[PDB]
């Protein structure tokens, strides 16, 4: 009966260990995947922004070749 | 002979310190622990139960335990409260919660090793220990759940001596708390194991005696607490003061006890008294009568609904000893058929001087199977709310497992089966 009287402290004891351990890993995993996620919608909508960047300068060049073959 | 009191939790050191109070009145001990009687008869055997101090001070072999300081701080200011040893006050601070898990496993084996070593000093200081008795009640966490441990811990290191107990019943009528039923079967199956003698005071009874007999309407603990005390007093009688019947706790279990698990007694008080109540001395045959009435019970079980295998009345006061015996003898040759045939004179009567108080008093103790109708309100209340698994996370988040209720539930149901079966023979 002591034998079980150990086994059942321990047993508390390792699930709110464990359940504390988890909870905590499971938290910074959402906390990084999140941060990866939103920088990556920021990226896209900056390479968006920055291939439009390279249309304007590729259109500014091709007024300077119309009018030099003018 | 002495006797080792361990009172533990709320209702325990609240019945416990009622105890104490009212046998320090019998024995004629103030709230300082001197002595100033008008009999030595309040001496004799007085080392029972209290220790003898320095200054010709007795003082009570009690250990108070609690989780919770509450309680403990009100018995150290109540009238008694400076009669008990200071260093057997043993608490901690966090409570229980009344939860049987808690007192039982977790908060309670933290303080448990602290109650024995006071325990352990108690023991060693007596010439012939004969056992120890424990107040507590089986609904709430503390004396539950704490209150087993400690059992359990003491039977390991006392194997051989007795272990009594007073244990308050749950029930729905003065209730605290829903997991009641859960704590009082865990307890239930502790006690069946590692209990010589139990006495079950039941508190559904406590409350009818209080509300349809005495007819107070709304009682307060203080009423049950004074039915209990008085009751208290009578089943102990026979080991304070001078006697030849159940003088000892080893020779009570002997006469009252046929088959180890069988041991829950139900005990019986007559006249039944209300706090400051009312002029006449009640005659041996109104005494005898009442005790043996289910209306004096206290425990809510109807005797006509089982059979008794075996009864100790005490008497106590002035009175005919042959009007005693006529009325003793004629209550069994009138309701022969509740009591077994196959245990012969299995009730036995002692009668006392020295009354409660009052002028003249009986006290009834009664092995009856009609006590598993106790167990089967508590197993039915255990199992419609074990069947849906309710309340549960508060017990299994304590470390605790299922297995651990199915087999405390299982043990009850066969309790209940082996006392028909002797209510059947
Ligand atoms: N007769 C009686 N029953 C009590 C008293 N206090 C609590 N109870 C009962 O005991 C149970 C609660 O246990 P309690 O002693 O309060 O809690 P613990 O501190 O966990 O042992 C319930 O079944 C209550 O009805 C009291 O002073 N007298
Ligand atoms: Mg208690
Ligand atoms: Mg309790």
């Amino acid at each position: 009966k002591r034998e079980h009287e150990r086994e059942v402290i321990q047993k508390a004891i390792e699930e709110n260990n464990n359940f504390i351990k988890m909870a905590k890993e499971k938290l910074a995993q959402k906390m990084e995947s999140n941060k990866e996620n939103r920088e990556a919608h920021l990226a896209a909508m900056l390479e968006r922004l920055q291939e439009k960047d390279k249309h304007a300068e590729e259109v500014r060049k091709n007024k300077e070749l119309k009018e030099e073959a003018s | 002979r002495e006797i080792v009191h361990i009172q533990a939790g709320q209702c325990g050191n609240q019945i416990g310190a009622k105890f104490w109070e009212v046998i320090s009145d019998e024995h004629g001990i103030d709230p300082t622990g001197s002595y100033h009687g008008d009999s030595d008869l309040q001496l004799e055997r007085i080392n029972v139960y209290y220790n003898e101090a320095t200054g010709n001070k007795y003082v009570p072999r009690a250990i108070l335990v609690d989780l919770e300081p509450g309680t403990m701080d009100s018995v150290r200011s109540g009238p008694f409260g400076q009669i008990f040893r200071p260093d057997n006050f043993v608490f901690g601070q966090s409570g229980a919660g009344n939860n049987w898990a808690k007192g039982h496993y977790t908060e309670g084996a933290e303080l448990v090793d602290s109650v024995l070593d006071v325990v352990r000093k108690e023991s060693e200081s007596c010439d012939c220990l004969q056992g120890f008795q424990l107040t507590h009640s089986l609904g709430g966490g503390t004396g539950s759940g704490m209150g087993t441990l400690l059992i359990s811990k003491i039977r390991e290191e006392y194997p051989d001596r007795i272990m009594n107990t007073f244990s308050v019943m749950p029930s729905p009528k003065v209730s605290d708390t829903v997991v009641e039923p859960y704590n009082a079967t865990l307890s239930v199956h502790q006690l069946v194991e590692n209990t010589d003698e139990t006495y079950c005071i039941d508190n559904e009874a406590l409350y009818d005696i209080c509300f349809r007999t005495l007819k107070l309407t709304t009682p307060t603990y203080g009423d049950l607490n004074h039915l209990v005390s008085a009751t208290m007093s009578g089943v102990t009688t026979c080991l304070r003061f001078p006697g030849q019947l159940n003088a000892d706790l080893r020779k009570l279990a002997v006469n009252m006890v046929p088959f180890p698990r069988l041991h829950f007694f139900m005990p019986g008080f007559a006249p039944l008294t209300s706090r400051g109540s009312q002029y006449r001395a009640l005659t041996v045959p109104e005494l005898t009568q009442q005790m043996f009435d289910s209306k004096n019970m206290m425990a809510a079980c109807d005797p006509r609904h089982g059979r008794y295998l075996t009864v100790a009345a005490i008497f106590r006061g002035r009175m005919s000893m042959k009007e005693v015996d006529e009325q003793m003898l004629n209550v069994q040759n009138k309701n022969s058929s509740y009591f077994v045939e196959w245990i012969p004179n299995n009730v036995k009567t002692a009668v006392c001087d020295i009354p409660p108080g009052l002028k003249m008093s009986a006290t009834f103790i009664g092995n009856s199977t009609a006590i598993q109708e106790l167990f089967k309100r508590i197993s039915e209340q255990f199992t419609a709310m074990f069947r849906r698994k309710a309340f549960l996370h508060w017990y299994t988040g304590e470390g605790m497992d299922e297995m651990e209720f199915t087999e405390a539930e299982s043990n009850m149901n066969d309790l209940v089966s082996e006392y028909q079966q002797y209510q059947d023979a």
